[PDB]
């Protein structure tokens, strides 16, 4: 690095730690933002600032013994600091749009700035805006709008998905608007994101706590099944009746993201061997085959009905997901090789190259392997290899 | 009912704030718990209809200005100002975060004052021009934004520092009186093409007072203009074109139709020098469309004892001048139009160029929402052909 961030550093590691001394170091970090900010995301200085002020934010709500009007102070006072960093971000550097639907206080319009210095790489300016919508959706979460929040929350995990804490946070949200389901479908995501948010296991398992001893035979909605029956495959226990449930679950979750992914993630680490392991693997197999064969006759009969392929993306994914575990698949090649031929050639002979996902699979590294984006050729490729392993 | 219940309780709120203030300090529970009620209240009140604004102004003043004011006159507080004016920029967020908020120009123009207090050589002070910036991007008739940006920004020329004191005066709610501009004009300037704009700006604002003597005084503005362009070797007029539009146009807005129309007359003169000299910076031409826009939309108007618009009331030679001036300007339109044809929907924000003024030099784009508008006009001296071999793109009319 030249001599000027050099002697910005020293004088920025001379600052002193602490609840009252970090105002300085936040402003400081800012300066430091202004002078570079190519190089400032590049050592992540967005962390550091977040870091300081989380403290701070800390620091200030033990001290009080959580004394309310105390808490609402650091936490506007937190707003303000956060904001004036996007804007003087803003201000200096030539931001790329990423969507109009942003919030235009940490914003603001092109048409309000001089002379810019053009951004040089572009992944810098998306990991930072992600990451400060992030912090706002936390800041606003804090404050209790929870609305807000998940806008917040929701744009930032558009412009990066890549960082599973967003899909945490949002798991945070679900949870707390007494979604279960999306709050464990988050939870998955942020385990296993590019970046990988081990934390999430943790609230992954408090949910299945909750669920896992329910009383199966009783009457309830399909989704909370689905939640105990996850549950009791995750702890090594014995699913009730099996059969009847396992079939309705799998019947549902073909269709559903939010039990196949989540079902990826259990299988996953469970894939091994145990005299337990070996009955939970089981019960996975069944829903699994189960989704299988559900999922490909309603892609058959949408190829019977001319329904054009780009109306049905999400549907496509659904399946390429089931793609993931062929071993899971093995024992029902035969009856399901008419229809997947018919697919196959469906997908072979048309729409171009390109399926839109915009559940932002690819940046999901539970049991891959596939290469993304999904390819219209690559997907029936996929299909082939399973039927053909026979 | 509720009605009642809402405004009795801001009413109280305010009255509250007002009176603990003087006693208490700035980082009382008393006041900030008051702020927080009162800001309550006063969503529910921006969610009617009405102007609102003096409620704002209300709270603005009596929880926020006030006990900063107080804050400053304190030799016991051990936190830096900065903090303080962020923390209440964080708090005034809440505002403009809501969704369907009426008014947020006002707020974004009050955290622009909170920037502004901040002390100089803190960097957070930047954002202060932004804000206001914003403002004027939500609402250009917020004239105080364009007074106060006249006073903070750096980068700019006495053309852009007339200019935005002109708009602050033009705005539908204007920044007290104009007293400040006239005493920017009673300061003298160090070139003589900016003399020579500060000149024709108090000749235009000038009241009818010495009505000979201002004819006079505007013959030789005009023959020492005419002068200045000739003998100058050539450098962009755009700005102080711009500068001379906007205080003609407030000339209008401020006394009458004859008043503006001296100015028209001379502007209208300069602008036919400028393009018989056939010099022709890129800039000139925007700034050219949009004069030949108000001056139609001002002539457009009736008169104020009716029965005839002002274009009637014109001498021949006057008719002669501006037809004159409209051709040439159509002809440099057709002449840099040639393979550039029309964009449909441009929707480009006029915010840059109403702060900054004609620097940039324009794109497609731009020159298509001005020429647009130059057609949309209840008389317009040009109207695009319906089908064009090559050139003519727009042709005279209603001359």
């Amino acid at each position: 690095m030249s001599d000027e961030w050099e002697q910005l550093t020293v004088e920025l590691r001379k600052i002193p730690r602490g609840t009252e001394a970090a105002p300085q170091y936040l402003r400081h970090l800012m300066k430091m933002f202004v002078a570079d900010f190519e190089t400032a995301v590049s050592k992540r200085f967005d962390v550091k600032f977040w870091n300081k002020l989380k403290s701070m934010m800390d620091e200030i709500t033990k001290a009080m013994e959580n004394d309310r009007l105390v808490n609402h102070n650091v936490q506007n006072l937190a707003i303000g600091f956060l904001t004036d960093l996007s804007l003087l971000v803003h201000y200096h550097y030539e931001i790329p749009n990423y969507g109009n639907d942003i919030s235009k206080q940490l914003t603001w319009t092109p048409d309000v700035f001089l002379n810019r210095k053009p951004i040089k790489s572009k992944k810098n300016s998306r990991v930072f805006m992600a990451y400060v919508l992030l912090r706002m959706g936390d800041l606003m979460r804090y404050k209790e709008n929870y609305p807000k929040a998940q806008e917040y929350y929701e744009q930032s995990c558009r412009i990066n998905p890549a960082d599973g804490a967003v899909w945490n946070q949002l798991g945070l949200i679900s949870s707390l608007g007494a979604k279960n389901l999306e709050s464990v479908y988050f939870h998955t995501r942020a385990l296993h994101a590019t970046m990988e948010f081990p934390t999430a296991s943790g609230g992954l398992t408090n949910i299945f706590k909750n669920f896992a001893n329910r009383d199966i035979s009783r009457p309830m909605p399909i989704k909370d099944l689905y939640l105990s029956c996850l549950g009791r495959i995750h702890f090594l226990l014995e699913i009730e009746d099996s059969s009847v449930h396992l079939q309705k679950i799998g019947e549902e979750a073909a269709t559903s993201k939010e039990m196949i992914v989540p079902l990826m993630s259990v299988y996953k680490h469970l894939e091994d061997g145990t005299e337990l392991e070996q009955r939970a693997v089981e019960y996975v197999k069944t829903i699994w085959c189960t989704a299988y064969r559900s999922l490909l006759k309603t892609l058959d009969d949408y190829k019977e009905e001319s329904k054009k392929l780009a109306d049905v993306p999400h549907l496509l994914h659904i399946l390429a997901l089931l793609l993931c575990a062929p071993k899971l698949l093995r024992g029902i090649e035969d009856q399901t090789e008419d229809e997947v031929t018919s697919i196959c050639e469906w997908l072979l002979c048309a729409c171009d190259e390109k399926i839109k996902d915009s559940d932002a699979f690819g940046y999901f590294h539970c049991l891959q392997r596939i290469q993304y984006p999904l390819t219209r050729t690559q997907l029936a490729q996929k299909l082939v290899e399973i039927e053909d392993e026979d | 009912q509720k009605s009642d219940e809402v405004t009795e309780k801001f009413k109280r709120y305010c009255n509250q704030l007002e009176k603990y203030g003087q006693t208490e300090n700035v980082h009382s529970p008393v006041m900030a718990m008051l702020r927080r009620k009162g800001r309550k209240q006063l969503i529910e009140i921006m969610k009617r209809d009405g102007d609102c604004t003096s409620s704002i102004n209300k709270l603005w003043i009596v929880g926020y200005y006030h006990p900063f004011q107080f804050f400053i006159r304190d030799k016991e507080k051990n936190m830096a100002i900065a903090v303080l004016l962020t923390m209440f920029c964080g708090e005034l967020q809440e505002m403009l975060s809501l969704p369907d908020d009426k008014y947020p120009a006002l707020w974004n123009m009050y955290i622009g004052d909170f920037h502004r207090y901040m002390p100089d050589e803190e960097i957070q002070k930047c954002l202060a021009v932004g804000y206001y910036s914003r403002a004027i991007d939500l609402d250009p008739n917020q004239g105080r934004a364009f007074h106060v940006l006249a006073g903070l920004r750096a980068d700019l020329n006495v053309a852009q520092k007339l200019r935005l004191m002109i708009l602050g005066q033009l705005a539908d709610a204007p920044y007290k009186k104009g007293t400040e501009l006239l005493e920017y004009l009673k300061f003298p300037q160090k070139e003589s093409t900016d003399k020579l704009m500060v000149d024709f700006v108090i000749w235009a604002l000038n009241e009818k007072s010495k009505r000979m003597d201002y004819q006079m005084t505007g013959i030789k503005i005009v023959n020492e203009f005419k002068a200045e362009i000739e003998q100058k070797l050539e450098f962009d007029w755009s700005l102080i074109m711009s500068t001379c539009r906007l205080a003609s146009k407030l000339a209008m807005k401020k006394f009458g139709f004859q008043q503006f129309y001296n100015c028209f007359d001379t502007i209208s003169t300069l602008y036919i020098t400028i393009y018989s000299r056939t010099i022709s910076s890129k800039c000139l031409l925007a700034e050219a469309i949009s004069w030949i826009s108000d001056s139609a939309e001002i002539l457009g108007h009736l008169d104020e004892q009716k029965n005839e618009p002002h274009f009637q009331k014109l001498s021949v030679f006057a008719k002669t001048k501006w037809n004159e001036l409209n051709d040439l300007v159509m002809n440099h339109i057709n002449s840099v139009f040639t393979s550039m044809s029309l964009t449909i929907n441009p929707s480009i924000s006029m915010t840059s160029f109403l702060l900054n003024g004609p620097i940039s030099e324009p794109n497609v784009e731009f020159l298509s929402q001005l020429i647009n508008y130059l057609v949309s006009v209840e008389f317009p001296p040009m109207e695009i052909i319906h089908d064009r071999e090559e050139s003519g793109p727009l042709l005279r009319r209603i001359n």
